[PDB]
């Protein structure tokens, strides 16, 4: 997982003794993260095509 | 700053920024804003009178190609005083490079 | 009556708009065409306080417990 | 690590290890858990309906892992095919009868696999 | 006239000679992080959570409670605020039990609102907790003092307004608890009207105790006629 | 060297003079 | 410096320990001149005290001739007092109950001469609860010679006379710090103001007032008295005068002393009289101050005198004038733990910082003297001192980084060796 | 420990002596009338002087004497070390250790008092009075581990002490209140002459 946990969930051995990782646990799972604006795009090599979001 | 941090790079930072600046330069009657996006890609806003021209344009010349048109979407959004935007993308295929389209309009 | 569901018709029900201004509010009503009523904007008193004034010689506010 | 019915734990000498905090419900991307709690009468709170269709259930996962006292778990059999729609909506009093016809299938798995989540 | 012209992160605003950081830092759209500090209180500096880095200075300063001098560079975002920061809220998150699954402000509560936005990442303690004990007040307000922030918020409504001073600061260092010292029942008008104030889950609702989480409700403004003032 | 006989100390001879006081008021 | 002394003679500013202690006449050194001191104005000691330039004995710099004068509020409408210290708080310092033990005239002298210069209006004292016999004689020391028609309400010759009004706490914090005294004179907790509002002469018990120290007000009559050119006596020219000192921990006698600026320890300590310990060859770890002052080797301090800014050239400067050694008996992480321990048990409890800092710490800190597991915990408890400094509003937050902030400094092989016995052991 | 009343004597009763009413008359003409309005730590202080250990209906007392809330008195009295609440002994005694009293061999005027008396360490006597304590910070590290009593303080503490003032006080006799030996005068022995003289010409004030 990527580490800083404010994007991956932490382990269930760890939001079951530490403190700061219920509040990084339960509400990652009430709202989810917190994002900047601003559009993108991008494409990878779908195995027919490409596959794009915008 | 540390792992787990994209790292960026200043060189297409540097010659996108300098690309699109003289797509403004030749065509001062429809392009009215160029901005460029943090990770290293170009959007242009175009009045919607230049819908088919500033894509002619770009169709066939000898310094921007951009011959394939990966996506056209559209995107509405109220207050804004004119609903929607209609956003045409494209894809350089001798240069690696892309540029977005970014056409207001309304409904009538 | 099978389960206890809050079932319903009244399919709009589940509409929150964004808009920025009041300006730009009541073009949407007409632009479709339903009627509306209007709030309003409501900012606090501005306002006067300092501490320090906690603690006086003839006035009335002084504090204690803390 | 497989997918299929549900079930309901509960600790040595029963507790119902349920204790309604409301996670389970606001991660099923398909709104399929209903919990309507109430303060039971001895002071601990606990559920009093629980709902779970059966044919909103997408199989994520996403209960299996959102529950902090390791409750709600995802057991491995696959038996199912029943003849009315009336049936598959689940009760809580189906999801324990569900989930003591085996305890010893589940917690054979959950301590094989704890170790890496 | 009769204003201080002051720079807030380059850029300047002008208040009158007596406001505080705080407010005129909520002038131009911020809100540093606040637990000791309600408006329609008095000011109390026991939490130490408004840290504004003042430029110019090898000091550190509470924005809550101090007036604004000739014109500052109140500098908010920098390298030593965020340190402190995240260094304040590190202290009160150790002792504190682990709930959030059944504590009744699992929706709104600060302890959960800054430690996701402001605040650290993760713990180091190991072990610990103190855990003093609950008690009762009336049959309106649930009261689980092991939770408890102790940021005097409480206490300083019943001096104030509610005029009934009934509630104390009791004890020393690390060893004090709020609540009523004799086994005094605190009721009148206005009494249930603390379980608003109280800012994390201590003091919650009794009726409403254990029925639904604050996501999922639906509001829709009204107003009550019981009474004179509706 | 006495652990009682604080009226020696307390209100002796400061009751007499106490001076004066007037002490200002606040009443408050 | 100059001669590198710092004496100790019989022209001092203290009258005598061992002569008389009880009521007197009133010799020589107490009441020479009386009368012709306060019949100037205040401006004639308003700036008298620059000559000394007195920094003051409480624990800090801001010298007591300036804040005085300066600092100082004419009038509005409102009367004045003045706040005697005479809490000794911090650990092993014994520079009080010794002027009171022998010298209480002394203090009253420059009590009605000390506030003629703010011009206030009554006195109040504050002498802790636990010294009740010393305290019992301080009374009656007023009843001596205030009773008897010298000083109050017009005496003597002048218009401003008034009284010295003795209060006691119990148990409490407000030594080490003021703005928790001045609360704790009216009846309140004693859970301390925050410093600066306006800070101790803007907002005070109803009026402002100002907080001084016992030899603060002590020295004020004869430092207003001989003056000079004598009052640059030792020292540089950042400090001036002589201060009264105390010997304590490891010693033949163990003892008071007394002497001017700017003394080296090496010969000081050794001096008055025995330095039963090992005076070298064995470690002689000292300690400068009470407790805001970490440990130090026997490394260049023994060189360095007693100057201000000669223990600010080392990493910690101090202004108890307190002096402990251990140097070969005494387990070094052992004794400077309950220090530490200390703080736990007189701390206030409003800030988040020290309330549930301290106790981050005294609950680690006793795991390290015991020897335990994995060492570069030192480091986050070193950050966590480093992470207490304007955080706390009073100074006991800033008195709870020093001890820990350099025992992790100076001392490599402290626990790196103990807590290795422990894993050796374990293993 | 905790600081709670489980209701062991909500009227005890305690009221005062009429010599300590007219002692309470000394206090309040001290302190600047309005702002007056609290006296408590000699009043309630007072308190414990009659008594010795103080129940909860002391303290519902004086605040009928100051018209002050009582949640203002209960509060005060539970942060300053000295008051008492739980019942205490005739002779409450304390060894104070700190870090330079650790250093001055405090280690055989520790234990070996236990041994020399029979009791729990930090804990009363079984019997009545005898109430054991510890305390840090009043005034000399100078010293020996010194062990104040509730009137005075014993300095040059050392384990015949122990065998002295733990026996002596069993009888009921005053075990030498000050330095039992050592210098009586706290002197620097080696420095504590020095030439006892009037001090060098008074006069220096001509300026
Ligand atoms: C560690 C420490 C201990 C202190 N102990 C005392 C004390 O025992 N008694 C006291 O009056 N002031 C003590 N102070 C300092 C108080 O703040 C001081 O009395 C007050 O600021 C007045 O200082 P002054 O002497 O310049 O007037 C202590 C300060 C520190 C940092
Ligand atoms: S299993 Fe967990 S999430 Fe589901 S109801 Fe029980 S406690 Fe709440
Ligand atoms: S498997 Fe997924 S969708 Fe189905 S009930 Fe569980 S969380 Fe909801
Ligand atoms: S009830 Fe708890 S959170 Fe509220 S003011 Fe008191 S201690 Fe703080
Ligand atoms: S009060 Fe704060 S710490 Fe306690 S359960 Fe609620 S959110 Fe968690
Ligand atoms: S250092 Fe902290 S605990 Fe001590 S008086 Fe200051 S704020 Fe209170
Ligand atoms: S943050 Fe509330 S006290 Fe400064
Ligand atoms: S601290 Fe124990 S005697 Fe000074």
């Amino acid at each position: 997982k990527v580490d800083d946990a404010k994007v991956s969930p932490p382990k269930r051995a760890e939001m079951k003794t530490s403190m700061e990782s219920l509040i990084h646990h339960f509400k990652l799972y009430t709202e989810g993260y917190q994002v900047p604006p601003g559009a993108t795009y991008t494409a990878i090599e779908a195995p027919k095509g490409e596959f794009g979001v915008y | 700053t540390r792992p787990t941090v994209r790292p960026r790079n200043d060189v297409a930072h540097k010659q996108l920024s300098a690309f699109g600046e003289y797509v403004a330069e030749i065509l001062p009657k429809y392009v009215q804003q160029v901005q460029v996006s943090c990770f290293n890609e170009l959007e242009i806003c175009i009045h919607p009178d230049g819908v088919i021209p500033v894509l002619t344009f770009l169709r066939d010349h000898s310094n921007a190609q951009f011959k394939s048109l990966a996506d056209l979407t559209a995107v509405d959004i109220p207050t804004r005083q004119n609903r929607f935007e209609i956003v045409y993308n494209l894809l350089s295929l001798r240069f690696n490079s892309r540029i977005r389209v970014k056409t207001y309009t309304d409904e009538l | 009556p099978l389960m206890g569901w809050a079932s319903t018709a009244d399919p709009l029900s589940n509409l929150v708009l964004t808009f920025s201004t009041k300006e730009d509010a009541v073009a949407f009503a007409e632009k479709n065409g339903w009627s509306y009523d209007v709030e309003e904007r409501k900012v606090p008193k501005p306002k006067s306080k300092s501490y320090g004034a906690n603690f006086s010689w003839n006035k009335r506010t002084r504090v204690s417990t803390k | 690590r497989f997918r299929g019915e549900h079930a309901l734990r509960r600790y040595p000498s029963g507790e119902e290890r349920c204790i309604a905090c409301k996670l389970c419900e606001a991660v099923c991307p398909a709104q399929a858990i209903t919990i309507e709690a109430e303060p039971r009468a001895d002071g601990s709170r606990r559920t009093t309906r629980y709902d779970i269709d059966m044919t909103k259930c997408i199989y994520c996962g996403f209960c299996q892992e959102a529950c902090p006292v390791d409750a709600i778990v995802e057991g491995p059999n696959f038996e199912f095919s029943t003849e009315t729609h009336e049936e598959l909506l689940y009760n809580k009093e189906k999801l324990l009868n569900n989930g003591d016809k085996w305890e010893a299938e589940i917690a054979a798995n959950i301590q094989a696999d704890y170790l890496y989540r | 006239s009769n204003l201080i012209e002051v720079f807030v992160d380059g850029q300047s605003v002008m208040v009158e000679p007596g406001t505080t950081v705080l407010q005129a830092c909520e002038k131009v759209g911020m809100q540093i992080p606040r637990f000791c500090y309600h408006e329609r209180l008095s000011v109390a500096g026991n939490c130490r959570m408004c840290l504004v880095e003042i430029e110019k200075a090898p000091k550190v300063v509470a924005a809550c409670a101090m007036p604004v001098m000739k014109g500052w560079n109140i500098l908010t975002n920098s390298e030593k605020t965020k340190k402190a920061r995240e260094g304040v809220m590190e202290f009160l998150l150790a002792n504190h039990p682990l709930d959030c699954p059944i504590c009744d402000q699992g929706g709104e509560c600060d302890l959960q609102d800054q430690s996701m936005m402001f605040g650290s990442d993760r713990s180091r303690f190991l072990e610990g907790k103190r855990a003093v004990e609950d008690k009762n007040i009336g049959p309106l307000v649930k009261t689980i003092m092991t939770r408890c922030i102790q940021c005097t918020r409480c206490i300083r409504f019943a001096s104030e307004i509610a005029g009934v001073d009934d509630l104390g600061t009791t004890g020393r260092g690390n060893d004090m608890q709020v609540g009523t010292y004799i086994e005094k029942m605190f009721m009148s008008e206005l009494s249930g009207n603390i379980i608003d104030i109280c800012p994390v889950g201590a003091l919650t609702s009794k009726p409403y105790a254990f029925t639904a989480r604050p996501w999922e409700t639906r509001k829709t403004e009204s107003i009550d006629v019981m009474d004179a003032v509706g | 060297y006495s652990t009682y006989t604080f009226l020696d100390l307390n209100l002796d001879l400061s009751k007499f003079r106490m001076p004066q006081p007037s002490s200002g008021r606040e009443s408050p | 410096f100059g001669s590198l002394k710092d004496e100790d003679r019989i022209f001092t500013n203290l009258y005598g320990r061992h002569d008389w202690r009880l009521k007197g006449a009133q010799s020589r050194g107490d009441w020479y001149k009386t009368k012709e001191i306060l019949l100037k104005g205040p401006d004639w000691i308003l700036g008298e005290v620059k000559t000394s330039g007195l920094r003051g004995r409480g624990g800090a710099g801001f010298p007591t001739g300036l804040k005085w004068s300066f600092m100082n509020k004419p009038s509005d409408g409102r009367p004045k007092y003045l706040v005697v210290n005479a809490d000794e708080g911090e650990p092993g310092t014994c520079k009080d109950r010794e002027i009171i033990r022998h010298d209480p005239h002394k203090l009253v002298e420059g009590c009605l001469v000390g506030g003629r210069a703010m011009g206030a209006r009554a006195a109040y004292i504050y002498i802790r609860g636990e010294f009740y016999n010393e305290a019992s004689n301080l009374q009656v020391a007023i009843r001596e010679a205030y009773e008897a028609g010298l000083i109050g309400k017009n005496a003597c010759g002048s218009g401003y006379d008034f009284d010295v009004f003795v209060v006691r706490g119990a148990g409490a914090y407000i030594c080490g710090e003021e703005t928790a005294l001045i609360e704790s004179i009216e009846g309140k907790q004693g859970k301390p103001r925050l410093k600066p509002p306006f800070p101790a002469d803007v907002g005070v018990f109803g009026c402002p007032t100002t907080v001084a120290n016992v030899e603060t007000v002590a020295v004020s009559p004869t430092i207003c008295r001989r003056g000079g050119a004598w009052f640059a006596s030792f020292g540089r020219e950042r400090n001036s005068g002589t201060k009264l000192f105390n010997i304590s921990g490891h010693v033949n006698n163990p003892c008071t002393v007394e002497e001017e600026m700017s003394v080296p320890l090496k010969e000081l300590i050794e001096k008055h009289a025995g330095g039963v310990t090992g005076g070298w060859d064995n470690l002689l770890a000292v300690i400068p101050g009470g407790s805001s002052t970490p440990l130090i080797p026997k490394s260049v301090c023994e060189t360095v005198l007693m100057d201000f800014d000669a223990l600010i050239q080392a990493q910690t400067g101090l202004g108890t004038a307190a002096v402990i050694v251990m140097d070969r008996s005494t387990d070094i992480v052992k004794a400077i733990a309950r220090l530490i321990e200390f703080y736990k048990h007189e701390s206030c409890g409003q800030c988040t910082p020290c309330r549930e800092g301290v106790d981050w710490m005294n609950k680690v800190m006793a795991r390290f003297v015991r020897g335990d597991a994995r060492p570069a915990e030192i480091d986050s408890l070193w950050e966590i001192s480093k992470q207490i400094e304007g955080h706390t509003i009073c100074a006991l937050g800033d008195g709870a980084a020093w001890p820990v902030q350099g025992l992790i400094r100076h001392f490599r092989p402290e626990l790196e060796e103990r807590m290795q016995q422990f894993a050796q052991q374990h293993q | 420990v905790h600081r709670d009343t489980p209701e062991n004597n909500p009227e005890t009763p305690f009221d005062f002596t009429p010599e300590n009413y007219k002692r309470i008359e000394a206090i309040v003409k001290n302190y600047p009338e309005g702002h007056k309005a609290a006296a408590v730590l000699p009043v309630l202080d007072l308190a414990q002087r009659q008594n010795g250990w103080l129940p909860i209906s002391a303290m519902n007392k004086v605040a009928e004497i100051l018209q002050v809330p009582p949640m203002r008195v209960y509060e005060v009295a539970t942060f300053y070390t000295m008051y008492n609440r739980k019942p205490v002994g005739k002779y409450h005694i304390q060894v104070c250790t700190t870090t330079p009293c650790m250093l001055r061999n405090s280690d055989s005027i520790l234990e070996a008092i236990q041994k020399k008396l029979g009791i729990k360490v930090g804990e009363t006597t079984p019997d009545k009075l005898f109430t054991l304590i510890e305390v840090e910070c009043l005034g000399a590290c100078v010293n020996a581990p010194m062990v104040q009593i509730n009137d005075n303080y014993y300095e040059d503490l050392t384990p015949k002490d122990i065998e002295e003032i733990i026996d002596e006080l069993k009888a009921g006799k005053i075990p030498k209140p000050g330095p039992r030996s050592g210098r009586f005068s706290c002197e620097p022995a080696g420095g504590l002459t020095s030439l006892t003289e009037p001090p060098k010409g008074p006069g220096f004030g001509v300026q």
